[PDB]
């Protein structure tokens, strides 16, 4: 999610 | 390849919105106002990753570096938005606009209060010093900043907002010795910053232990700092 | 109320005079390894006493306040020194003239070649910003200092020496731009020894608690910290 | 000790 976020 | 005032206004205008939140009707204890520091925790999360992705040049260092930055400083740059946000409130912790701590509040829950106590001191230093909105925007960023082409990148981020600050500062006209010493009087506060955040660390982690609070979602995830532990 | 140029010289005269040990005949092991290095820091630690005391109106602080400042900063001063030592020496940590390890020796105790890693790294730093003796006498003040008479007397001592930094930096003749960048460099570089100091207590109490080596007297004193804990 | 040597 943290991960996620940041490729959004 | 922005100059420092350009730098300035980005970093204005990447500044996350307020979090609203409210104390619960009920007073408080040891399990509702960590409850309540959770919730407001992983709200303002979510508004520092979007943050953190305005900075120029962010989101080009690897994937890799922007998890392993923000899963190191989160905690530092919370509390350094809440020393900038209770500033010009002496003895209350401004955790949001409808959630403001007294220092005594503190004793709702065990250990907490030396930590706030610490909150407060390096507040009160900050005022003190009368840090600027401004200076604050650029100490944030060098918070996640200082915390090989990505290496490279981040190197040059790191220095493009370190002199942002210089320029902040030389605009306030004083001499180029007031200059230096009212930056080193800054960078030497921010080492009390991160030792308030390592000790809230260790205490939020106790909390989650003891299970007197939850953690879940995000939270849990920048908390446990996977990534970061390799 | 001394001058700048006044203190650095006081502090140069400060220095505490090097340690001597060497390298064990027989070759390392965990358990020799890690005797060494604290045979040569509590040697160390008995010279930074008595460097402290040299530090014109620290001996004027509570005696309160002169325990807890030694007893915070005590690896981190150590590391600093371990790097100035080191700072031409790539690859290379100079414990001592005569005991300088590898990097790869690092290998022979349990986790502490990352350790190892975190302080050539940081070492390296220093070497590129060409870190110079009389910066480094400053820096090395700031971290002991920073770490309601005695904190009056406190601040203000931190100050001179911040001041001293300055000067020094200032008889290079940079712009005064360069010279706040090179003030910003050098401080924020702090906190990675802060951060390495805070890893190797760490790994120190986990050496002494799982019996690999016996800590004693002085150095055990100053790893409790028992006065700073309070 | 520290303590001793502090105070010396
Ligand atoms: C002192 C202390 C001890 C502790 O156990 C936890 C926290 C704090 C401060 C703090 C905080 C939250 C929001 C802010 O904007 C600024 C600080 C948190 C906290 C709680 C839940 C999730 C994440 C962080
Ligand atoms: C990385 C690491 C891990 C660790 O467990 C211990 C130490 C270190 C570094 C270090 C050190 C010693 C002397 C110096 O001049 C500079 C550093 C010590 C150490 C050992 C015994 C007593 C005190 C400190």
């Amino acid at each position: 999610s943290l991960i996620d976020l940041l490729a959004d | 390849a922005l100059s420092p005032e350009q730098l300035v206004l980005t970093l204005l205008e990447a500044e996350p919105p307020h979090v609203l939140i409210s104390r619960p009707s009920a007073p408080f204890t040891e399990a509702s106002m960590m409850m309540s520091l959770t919730k407001l925790a992983d709200k303002e999360l979510v508004h520092m990753i979007s943050w953190a992705k305005k900075i120029p040049g962010f989101v080009e260092l690897s994937l890799f570096d922007q998890v392993r930055l923000l899963e190191s400083c989160w905690m530092e740059v919370l509390m350094m938005g809440l020393m900038w946000r209770s500033i010009d409130h002496p003895g209350k912790l401004i955790f949001a606009p409808d959630l403001v701590l007294d220092r005594d509040e503190g004793k709702c829950v065990e250990g907490i209060l030396e930590i706030f106590d610490m909150l407060l001191a390096t507040t009160s230093r900050f005022r003190e010093l009368k840090l600027q909105h401004k200076e604050y925007l650029c100490v944030k960023a060098m918070i996640l900043l200082n915390s090989a082409d990505s290496s490279r990148k981040l190197a040059h981020l790191l220095n493009a907002v370190t002199d942002a600050l210089v320029w902040v500062i030389a605009k306030s006209g004083i001499s180029s010795q007031q200059q230096s010493m009212r930056l080193a009087n800054l960078l030497m506060l921010l080492s009390h910053v991160r030792h308030a955040s390592n000790k809230g660390m260790e205490h939020l982690l106790n909390m989650k232990c003891k299970n007197v609070v939850p953690v879940y979602d995000l939270l849990l995830e920048m908390l446990n700092a996977h990534v970061l532990r390799g």
